[PDB]
């Protein structure tokens, strides 16, 4: 179970 | 209110608005996609024919091509007009930061401060430039896929609409039974590890009593009882993922059955069918991403305000003052005053304090250690508002004079010289600009500081390297005197620390030169009482009254609390 | 090195096995299913009749639920054995820590070691309870998944392998040049952001200079400076996505035409297809996983070898000591005994100095008061060892008395006294079994503490709350001393500390009726010299050298450095 997203715009 | 925010980004407009363009087109094309890929799927299992070339084409062309493209540009000029919103926005708080009173910078701390500039001035940074961005990409496009669920079947979209919120509603509620539960097990391990921190802070005092084991003994039952409260939720996380599991399942295939009965009943072709599960796949991965990124905005936009707070904060003095005459005679005199500080009202550090300045003569006065004694040395900077009194230069009080001329007539130095990373040459005259080098150099030489200076590995234009970790007390002692002198000011003001590590060198140069010779009437704060007795005029005050005046041997006449303190210190 | 870790995971091998079982169990039905979900759509192309749906639901009801029941069960038991593990670690690494020499927390940190004692060990607990298990789980779906491909269609699969690397290969290279391009715009803002914080920091010199305009206009020179790289920076991204996006795009329509002429070619079947492209998606999906993984667990295995660094570490002084008589009498001694630290051997504070200590008597001691002659009170208290010389007690060195019993047998106080976050009554009864109420009653009488505790929010069994930030040090030391008296000590440490600002009478008490008229040997420190009045044996040193004994009526013929200091003191 990831935590938080990537990065992305 | 965030319509500050909102007047920080009107030079930005046009980026903006074609940013937005670009976006929606791209969420056009993203959400036309499937359906024309369920139309070719359709030819491929019903129709095997050459409409596959022709649906095929189609769907790669304006669809694939227009939507990374928009979205290419899109997040080009997102990044953009990111950079220059941080730009305007960091510097516009900057400027604004500065330009206030030192009880300002007395009241917060530093630290604070800086990151409250970086951190947050990035934070509403991406605040403007991703978060705003990818909700409303995401939210005109889970517009369009149930624009297109109520255009194929409203009896699927109906099932799927009465079926989606039962997931939501017991995955949100078991989850936050599951997070709950959790934070209660950090809490406690939270609060062993509290413990077990005091324990090993002031240790040596544990290590004078013996009693080390037995603080592994208590450390151990806080943790046996971490484990007992650990498995409830454990057993916990076991349960959601089973419900989790269980209910999405029993949805899809409730939907297949249903859909394959509609299908075989001939109410709708087979790609329909097919565009329809392709569109609920990605509406559940858009829901999922707005509900990701919704906590983060909310962070973000309580992150914001901390900065409007001190953008506009009204200073309460301004530099409105100003004079410049060409030359002056250099007389000083105080009247009456009374400060105190603004940040604690109920003392009393100054109280009714008149006394003139000789020009030319070397006025004294050291304190009795306890008052105020590094007082006056604000006063005399404008550093603050004075309560009581007023203090004039030549007649006129500070408020008629220009600010930098001020600045410019009288310099001061400090007990500990802070410096800056940057090269002698620069940190030689940090404030005046346009400067010979000749000049310089002469007033090194005067200042006894070239010695140290040229033997250096780059001597004269050698840098303060590592955050100027390579200099020591009388060097910079020497290097900030010079730094008075370079501007040759009518009135220079010396007070220096405890230490004192220069070796009667730096004195004996003073009363050589630079305590008559220079027409100036330097004013000395003195501790250690090493220049009391060589002086023109002393006094001595305990917060606010003079026990004593004139020369030093009418304070040889009468050394009451002159006398006694200099037989004490040797 | 690692085996380290093998080595504390052992008593776990029964959860471990039977989680790698049941993970493993639930990875293969998520690998099989989706080919037999092809199998059901090759049902719905040909065989639409009661075969189709018997077949499809009992694939899907065995298939996801035996996968759900074995990831829950999976999950549960990963997260008893991170329970398990991360207790273990911390009890034996807090263990082992405490039993280490004093000079280890001298010359070490103190939270630097609080992160090795929680967020560390989390970390390392994360490790093994979350990498690994993601981990395997994606490898062992790889390959399940890349043998059902390489059984399907080996064209195909020849197909996606001349195809992913490509993708892979222009999206790292693309990436990195990306990612080198935003860590050079984020290194320049640091650069640039980093003068303006030397500004705010110190900025009461630049403000006594006045050139904040010319540090913002520098300040907006930089950051200019800086978004003219940013613009290509941006234009870089926009190009990856770009190149990302026509990629995937060319190599995914390529793979479905070539289908699609298979198909035709009539030698696949649709479900084939079905299953290729399928289960082609989870690959992605697995692949996308485990690059994420891959950072965050070099990260956690970077920062697990730190426990190891101290949990396996020898301590450097024995505590072989076991001698405890029932009672002594306590004339402790010295003999020319030296010291100097252990961070650097040439700084000395002791050379060469004994005198003896008569029981029952009190005897006070002050050195040059520039000697930090607390180190007599250091090595009384066995923190170190001794260079030269040796230290005794009754003919006894200070070392074959049991630990614990010495340090039963004498007492201490510091300067500053430190308390804990427990109850008085156990703040002073601390470091010794339950001895009853009454006894510590006698101390507060004995204190003069038994007044002030009565104006507290309880009295006895109040507790110092707000993590102990509410007396005033008087009442501090007051307590403390009285932490002493509880235990009966036979021989004493006093210490009063600079400020002494309590009422001042329990001093000279302690002096002569406190401790004075009992068998308390006391030895006493001071600054406040109106101890030096009442007193027997006064001693005098310099350096670390005795210069006088004897009482302060022979000193004063010896007025050398004591009567100098008599009047120091007024
Ligand atoms: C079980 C979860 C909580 C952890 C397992 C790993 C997960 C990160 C993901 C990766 C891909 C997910 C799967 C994506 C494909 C779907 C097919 C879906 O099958 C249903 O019949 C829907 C119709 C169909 O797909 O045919 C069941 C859930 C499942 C296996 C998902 C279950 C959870 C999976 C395995
Ligand atoms: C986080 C995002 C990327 C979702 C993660 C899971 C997906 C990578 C997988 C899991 C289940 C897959 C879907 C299972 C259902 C199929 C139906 C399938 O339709 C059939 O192929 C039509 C027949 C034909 O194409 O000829 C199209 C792909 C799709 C949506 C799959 C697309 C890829 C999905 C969404
Ligand atoms: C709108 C974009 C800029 C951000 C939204 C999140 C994206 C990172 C993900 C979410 C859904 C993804 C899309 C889901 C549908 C697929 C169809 C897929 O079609 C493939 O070429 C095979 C089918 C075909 O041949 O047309 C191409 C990638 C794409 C558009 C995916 C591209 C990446 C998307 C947009």
């Amino acid at each position: 179970r990831r935590y938080q997203k990537s990065t992305e715009l | 209110t965030l319509q500050k925010l909102l007047s920080y980004t009107k030079p930005d407009v046009a980026f903006l608005v074609a940013a937005s363009f670009f976006l929606i087109v791209a969420a056009l094309g993203e959400t036309f996609l499937p359906y024309y890929t369920g139309r070719a799927i359709d030819s491929i299992v019903i129709q095997k024919s050459m409409d596959q070339f022709t649906t095929a084409v189609v769907v790669v062309c304006l669809l694939a091509i227009g939507s990374s493209l928009a979205a290419g540009i899109r997040g080009g000029i997102f990044t953009l007009v990111f950079a220059r919103l941080n730009i305007r926005l960091r510097n516009c708080l900057f400027r604004s930061l500065v330009s206030q009173e030192t009880s300002f910078f007395d009241e917060n701390r530093t630290g604070d401060l800086i990151s409250r500039l970086t951190s947050d001035t990035t934070m509403v940074s991406d605040l403007v430039s991703q978060n705003i961005n990818i909700f409303l990409r995401n939210t005109v496009k889970v517009t369009g896929v149930v624009v297109f669920m109520f255009s194929l079947s409203w009896q699927l979209s109906l099932v799927t609409f009465m079926g989606f919120p039962i997931i939501m509603m017991v995955s949100n509620i078991y989850g936050k039974y599951y997070k709950r539960l959790s934070k209660e097990v950090q809490s406690a391990l939270a609060r062993a590890s509290t413990t077990a921190e005091e324990t090993i802070s002031a240790m040596k005092t544990v290590r004078s009593f013996a009693n080390e084991e037995e603080e592994a003994e208590v450390f151990l039952r806080k943790l046996q009882q971490v484990y007992k409260l650990n498995r409830k939720e454990a057993a916990a996380y076991m349960s959601y993922v089973w419900g989790s599991g269980l209910t999405l399942l029993v949805v899809q295939v409730s939907i297949l059955y249903y859909g394959g009965h509609l299908v075989i009943s001939g109410q709708m072709s087979s790609g329909n069918l097919i565009a329809f599960i392709i569109y609920e796949f990605v509406l559940g991965d858009c829901m999922e991403s707005v509900g990701s990124v919704y906590s983060g905005l909310m962070q973000g936009v309580g992150a914001a305000e901390k900065v409007f707070e001190f953008i506009d904060r009204q200073p309460t003095m301004v530099h409105d003052g100003s004079l410049a005459p060409d030359h002056l005679e250099g007389r000083v005199d105080f009247e009456n005053v009374t400060f105190t500080y603004r940040t604690r009202p109920h003392t009393q550090v100054l109280q009714n304090v008149s006394f003139s300045l000789s020009p030319g003569k070397v006025t004294a006065l050291v304190g009795p250690s306890g008052s105020g004694k590094s007082s006056c040395v604000n006063i005399l900077e404008n550093f603050y508002p004075l309560q009581g009194g007023r203090v004039l230069l030549d007649g006129k009080p500070i408020g008629a004079y220009d600010h930098k001329y001020l600045h410019r007539v009288i310099s001061l130095v400090s007990q500990e010289p802070v410096l800056f990373a940057r090269s002698i040459t620069d940190n030689i005259s940090y404030g005046l600009p346009t400067v010979p080098f000749e000049m310089v150099v002469e007033a090194a030489q005067k200042a006894n500081a070239h010695g140290f200076i040229m033997e250096l590995q780059d001597g004269y234009s050698t840098e303060t390297g590592e955050k100027g970790a390579q200099l020591s007390g009388g060097q910079k002692q020497r290097v900030a005197m010079a730094r008075a002198l370079v501007r040759n000011p009518p009135v220079l003001i010396l007070d220096e620390a405890t230490s004192a590590l220069d070796a009667e060198s730096e004195y004996l140069i003073q009363q050589a030169i630079h305590g008559n010779l220079q027409r100036h009437t330097v004013l000395i704060i003195a501790h250690r009482l090493s220049t009391v007795e060589r002086a023109h005029l002393i006094v001595v005050l305990d917060k606010g009254r003079v026990v004593q005046q004139g020369t030093h041997q009418q304070l040889l006449a009468q050394g009451g609390l002159y006398a006694k303190l200099v037989q004490r210190q040797m």
